[PDB]
């Protein structure tokens, strides 16, 4: 026969836990999107000699264009 | 699973069962109110003899203080019964 | 590194001008939003530091320092609201200030260019200190704690003064770049040895070093959970800075001068390890881990190799972050029993299974399990230690037995069992502790995937 | 577990362990049941040789060197009872025995489900607010002026009056608690 | 509308505006420290066809 | 009285829960609570954390391995092209040294 079970409280433990989540995920899936965006659209830069005269930027000497924004 | 959950008339009929395979009990006039030492003429070693013999039955261990006190089968049934939390 | 400091002075305003309801909110949006900001100075060039200014300049010793502090002061506004909550508005904003004026302090002396003013920032960290622990320590005892804090620590740092001001008369100068670029070997003289050990103790005494270390006990048990975490956290990593960046004008003298030092924390390791075995209060406990660990940093220093200096600055972190959040869960239980005691409330993982978590991981970066940085810089110091002499590996591994035997001991007393059955006002955990907790631990975890930046200079 | 301790045991009382005592070492070492019953019955007939003995000093000097003998011949490792104090499964359920006033700091959304359970525990919580004060008074009543002197507690003995100090003692856990 | 909410969130103006001081005080003291601009062995350059100065 | 002084009796700690089953622990004030764990939550979890994370884990490469790679192969290529020794224990030109001129 079904017996109650006495348990303490997890209705705290489990909405911190989804709050934690939330606000995470909240954040962090836009930036997985926008990186594999910009990895799959831009990607890296491709090494190339530094032409006749010519003298770069100081961020053109990076290949992700994350590091160099 | 396991083992059901145990009901004290199940108790009560193995309590009966092993003091009628005891040799200095009278099964034919055994109560489950029968006294140990009084009804049945018993001395504190049958006693003791008595409550190993219910250890040996339920599997489980019963303090020596306790048992001082089980003088009638159904004072072993109540103990067994509010060890094991069973109601009914 | 003006866009960092003057915030942090904003910060004081805006909790002086805010309302009754919402100086904590205040409070902390805006010292995260600081915190933030200052998540940019750990890009480093790699020959040389970052020169701002004739004033500041930051390193790569000092950048993981920085954030540490910042990140710090959150938390500790996290941990405090709860136990200040019947205090009135007047006396919350004070010990606000306290706090904040306690950061700016601190992230001045770490990228001060000068020796003098970085004495005068590291000796000015002591009053807010100070009137925390014994303005809003909860016990009688407070006041002694804060005369034994104030008493070893100007003993120590006014044989420095001396020593500072004198070798700015010599040499010409006190900034770092100089005194780097233009220096010359310390001869063997009685001179010269008492010029060490006055350019030494200020920091030793600050670590603490066994035998001077009996004010970090008092201070660290009486004082707010708070003061408790700066103490901890950031406040010992002051010697360590200090330290590093001193024994560069101490060569060749450092090679026989550092003996005693080295003997008195390889020993004291293994003493105050042994201590936190039969120890019935629970932050006592924890204080004498962080003297344990100060101990191996101040070998790594005093063995000057570049991989015991980055075995040095990836402990002090790690130390830093693991330490604070070791207080804060003991404060938890302290909020809910009004005891210190560690046998009073037991079985605590029936009640509480979310801080039960937290209370393991805890344990497990205390004691340094790899991956974890803890470990990074402990093996690194080990090795470094070994290379100076093969019979270090006794006391190192010795001190790490005793290191897991005392923390799983505590997780073990207070977690596991069966739960006291007299309390019965354990009430579940609140969100603010969990997140505390989480904050705590996410950015320990997060920094084992990128070792580099807590590293340090050698790197 | 159950029964109020005594300041000591008597003669009797240490015979009748001793008793047990060596029954049950003597069946750890006699594996078998027809063997053991064997040398139980010796047992128990050397135990009943000096049953009729009036010398109080001689007695105790044969229980002593009863004792010495059973702890030379004691089994070192002897047959326990899972759940006894030694036993492979002594205290494992403790982890899932959660005390009661534990359900009093749920949340609403959690006692939502469960009403039936929650008015009943209401009920009983009634009863022992309801029936405190007489239980204090009571034992104010029957107990010494210089303190009680056992750890005994009497019944109850009005119309509706309950045995005092019983809460803890009707709501235990259980010892299956999960 | 606004009035009291203004007065009662003002304060959080506080801290950037610092933020933004502080930046500009940096430039300003940068702008103190040009004496070696584009004259140190390792970076001295010839000026573009239409640059001023090599960092500002 | 035989008493000491007039003092306040010690009061007993209230419980947050009691008024406020769902109260976060932050504040007294439900509505200054439930904002108190959303600001934490949003500044610490989602702007420090994961952007301040990803800042730092795309930070330029300013401490220059990757030019001391290609550097090193360089050096590398053109040393045992040339059948020079990879490495000189000297790190200074002994040219450029003048060393005190007697030694005894
Ligand atoms: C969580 C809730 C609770 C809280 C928990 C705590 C959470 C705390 C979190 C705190 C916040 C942390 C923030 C940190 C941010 C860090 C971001 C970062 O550093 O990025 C790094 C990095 C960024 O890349 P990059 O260096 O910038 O790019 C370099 C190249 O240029 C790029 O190369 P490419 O452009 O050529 O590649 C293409 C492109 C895209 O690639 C493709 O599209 C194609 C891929 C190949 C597919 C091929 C098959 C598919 C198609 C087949 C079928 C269709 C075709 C056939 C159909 C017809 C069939 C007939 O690649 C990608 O974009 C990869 C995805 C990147 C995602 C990064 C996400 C970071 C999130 C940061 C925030 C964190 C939020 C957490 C939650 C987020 C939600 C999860 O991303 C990765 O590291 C990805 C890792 C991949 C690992 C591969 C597997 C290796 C496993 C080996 C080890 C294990 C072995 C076993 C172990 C032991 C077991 C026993
Ligand atoms: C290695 C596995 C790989 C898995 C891949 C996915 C892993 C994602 C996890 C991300 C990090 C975990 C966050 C830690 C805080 C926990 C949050 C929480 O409260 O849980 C609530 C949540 C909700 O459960 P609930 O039903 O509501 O009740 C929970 C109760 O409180 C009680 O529930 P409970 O009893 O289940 O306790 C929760 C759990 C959580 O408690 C923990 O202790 C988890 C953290 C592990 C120990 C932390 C310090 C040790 C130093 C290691 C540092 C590694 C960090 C690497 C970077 C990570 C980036 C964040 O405790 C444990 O399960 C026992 C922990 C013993 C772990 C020993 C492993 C030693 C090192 C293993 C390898 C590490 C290097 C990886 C690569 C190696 C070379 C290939 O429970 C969980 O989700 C369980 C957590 C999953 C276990 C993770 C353990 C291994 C992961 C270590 C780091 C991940 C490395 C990823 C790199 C790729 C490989
Ligand atoms: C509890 C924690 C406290 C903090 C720990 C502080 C540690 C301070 C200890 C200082 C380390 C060593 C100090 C100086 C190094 C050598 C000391 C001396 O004994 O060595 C010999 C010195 O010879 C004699 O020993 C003279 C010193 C004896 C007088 C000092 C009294 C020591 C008694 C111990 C008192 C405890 C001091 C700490 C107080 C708490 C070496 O012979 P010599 O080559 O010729 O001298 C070298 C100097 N020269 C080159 C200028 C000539
Ligand atoms: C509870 C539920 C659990 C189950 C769910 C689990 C979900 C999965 C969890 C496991 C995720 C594993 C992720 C593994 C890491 C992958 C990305 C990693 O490689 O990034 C690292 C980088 O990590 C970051 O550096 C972490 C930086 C630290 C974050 C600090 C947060 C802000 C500070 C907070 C306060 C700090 C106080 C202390 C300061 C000292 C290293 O990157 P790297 O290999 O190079 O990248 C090569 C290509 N790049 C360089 C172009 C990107
Ligand atoms: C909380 C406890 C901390 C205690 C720390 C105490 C030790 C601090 C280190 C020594 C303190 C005094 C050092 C003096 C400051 C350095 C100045 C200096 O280097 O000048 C020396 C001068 O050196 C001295 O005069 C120092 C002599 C000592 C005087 C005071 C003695 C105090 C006690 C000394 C031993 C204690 C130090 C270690 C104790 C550590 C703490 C237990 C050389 O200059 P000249 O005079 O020009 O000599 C060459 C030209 N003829
Ligand atoms: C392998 C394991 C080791 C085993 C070794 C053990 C060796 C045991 C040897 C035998 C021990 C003795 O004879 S012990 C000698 C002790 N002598 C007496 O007790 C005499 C007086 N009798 C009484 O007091 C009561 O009648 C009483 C007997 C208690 C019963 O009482 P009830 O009837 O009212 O229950």
């Amino acid at each position: 026969k079904r017996l109650f079970i006495i348990k303490p409280s997890g209705f705290y433990d489990r909405r911190f836990l989804k709050l934690m989540r939330f606000y995470i995920l909240l954040t962090g899936i836009p930036v997985a999107i926008g990186i594999t965006l910009v990895n799959v659209f831009i990607g890296e830069a491709e090494l190339a000699d530094i032409p006749e005269g010519y003298v770069p930027e100081h961020w053109e000497y990076f290949k992700h264009p994350i590091s160099r924004w | 699973s396991d083992a059901p959950p145990l009901t004290l008339e199940a108790i009560k009929d193995r309590v009966l069962y092993v003091l009628k395979l005891y040799d200095k009990i009278d099964p034919e006039k055994l109560s489950v109110n029968s006294h140990f030492m009084k009804d049945l003429g018993l001395d504190s070693l049958d006693q003791v003899e008595i409550i190993m013999a219910m250890e040996d039955e339920f599997g489980f261990e019963i303090p020596d203080i306790d048992a001082e006190k089980l003088m009638c089968p159904q004072e072993i049934v109540d103990y067994i019964a509010d060890k094991k939390d069973v109601y009914e | 590194m003006l866009k960092i400091i003057i915030p942090t002075t904003m910060l004081l305003p805006m909790t002086w001008m805010s309302k009754h309801n919402m100086i904590w909110i205040n409070a902390t949006v805006h010292s995260l939003l600081i915190s933030l900001i200052s998540l940019s100075l750990l890009n480093q060039l790699g020959e040389n530091s970052l020169n701002f200014s004739l004033t500041f300049f930051s390193d790569s010793l000092s950048a993981p320092l920085l954030v540490l502090t910042t990140w710090l002061l959150p938390l500790m506004l996290m941990a405090s609201q709860s136990h200040l909550s019947k205090e009135t508005t007047t006396r919350k904003k004070l010990y606000i200030t306290m706090l904040i004026l306690l950061q700016l302090f601190l992230i001045m002396t770490f990228t001060a260019t000068e020796l003098i003013l970085f004495y005068i920032l590291f000796e000015a960290t002591l009053v807010p200190t100070l009137i925390i622990i014994t303005r809003w320590g909860n016990q009688t005892e407070r006041l002694n704690a804060g005369l034994y804090f104030l008493f070893y620590t100007l003993a120590g740092s006014l044989p420095l003064l001396v020593a500072l001001v004198y070798i700015q008369n010599t040499t010409g100068s006190l900034n770092f770049l100089i005194i780097h670029y233009w220096s010359h070997p310390l001869s063997n003289s009685w001179s010269n040895i008492f010029m060490w050990l006055a350019c030494i103790m200020a920091f030793m005494v600050k670590m603490p070093l066994y035998g001077l270390h009996l004010w970090l006990p008092k201070a660290h048990v009486e004082a707010p959970i708070a003061g408790s975490m700066v103490l901890a956290a950031v406040l010992l990593k002051l010697g360590g800075y200090g330290m590093m960046r001193i024994t560069t004008i101490l060569n060749p003298l450092t090679n026989y001068m550092a003996y005693p030092f080295l003997m008195l924390s390889m020993w004291g390791m293994i003493m105050t390890s042994s201590i936190c075995l039969r120890q019935t209060d629970l932050k006592s406990l924890i204080a004498y881990s962080s003297v344990s660990h100060m101990a191996l940093v101040i070998v790594a220093i005093m063995i000057q190799t570049p991989w015991s200096f980055m075995g040095a600055t990836a402990l002090m972190i790690a130390h830093g972050l693991t330490s604070s959040m070791l207080f804060c869960l003991a404060n938890t239980n302290y909020e809910r029993v009004h005891s210190r005691t560690m046998i009073l409330a037991r079985g605590l993982q029936t009640l509480l299974p979310l801080m039960a978590t937290w209370w393991l991981v805890a344990s497990l970066t205390n004691l340094a399990l790899p991956p974890s940085i803890n470990l990074i810089g402990e093996l690194f110091i080990i090795t470094a230690s070994f290379s100076w002499s093969n019979i270090t590996i006794i006391l190192m591994g010795m001190n790490m037995m005793i290191t897991a035997l005392y923390s799983l001991y505590m997780l073990i007393t207070t977690q596991r069992g069966k739960y006291t059955h007299h309390i019965n006002n354990i009430k579940p955990s609140f969100t603010r502790e969990n997140a505390l907790m989480a904050l705590h631990i996410l950015p320990l975890l997060l920094l084992t995937l990128n070792p580099k930046m807590i590293l340090g200079p050698l790197y | 577990a159950f029964s109020a301790p005594a300041a000591y045991l008597t003669h009797q009382q240490k015979v009748l362990r001793l008793y047990k005592r060596a029954l049950r070492h003597l069946e750890s070492w006699c594996v078998h049941r027809d063997k053991y019953r064997y040398f139980a019955c010796l047992m128990r007939a050397r135990f009943d040789e000096h049953k009729n003995e009036k010398d109080m000093v001689k007695a105790t000097q044969l229980l002593r060197q009863a004792e010495e003998e059973f702890w030379y011949g004691q089994h070192p490792q002897p047959y326990i009872f899972p759940e006894s104090p030694g036993g492979t499964s002594y205290e494992r359920y403790e982890c899932y025995k959660v005390p009661e006033w534990c359900l009093d700091d749920w949340h609403p959304s959690e006692k939502a489900m469960y009403p039936d359970y929650f008015a009943k525990r209401e009920q009983w919580k009634r009863l022992r607010r309801e029936s405190w004060e007489r239980e204090v008074k009571q034992l104010q009543e029957e107990t010494p002026p210089g303190g009680p002197r056992t750890e005994a507690l009497p019944p109850a003995r009005k119309e509706g009056d309950l045995p005092p100090l019983w809460w803890h003692i009707v709501t235990r856990p259980r010892e299956r608690p999960m | 509308n606004v009035l009291q909410i203004v007065r009662d969130h003002w304060v959080h103006i506080l801290v950037p505006v610092g933020f933004v001081f502080g930046c500009y005080l940096d430039r300003r003291s940068d702008e103190k420290l040009t004496a070696f601009r584009n004259k140190s062995l390792l970076f001295k350059r010839e000026l573009r066809p239409n640059e001023e100065v090599t960092w500002k | 009285p035989t008493i000491r002084l007039q003092e306040d009796p010690d009061p007993e700690d209230e419980n947050l829960y009691e008024k406020n089953p769902d109260s976060h622990g932050y504040d007294k004030d439900p509505i200054v609570d439930l904002w108190n764990m959303r600001v934490v939550f949003f500044f610490g979890f989602s702007i420090v954390l994961v952007l301040g994370s990803t800042f730092v884990a795309y930070l330029p490469d300013y401490r220059m391995q990757e030019w001391a790679r290609r550097e090193a192969e360089r050096l590398v290529k053109y040393r045992e092209a040339n059948g020079l020794p990879l490495m000189e224990s000297n790190c200074f030109d002994p040219n450029k040294i003048q060393l005190p001129e007697d030694e005894d």
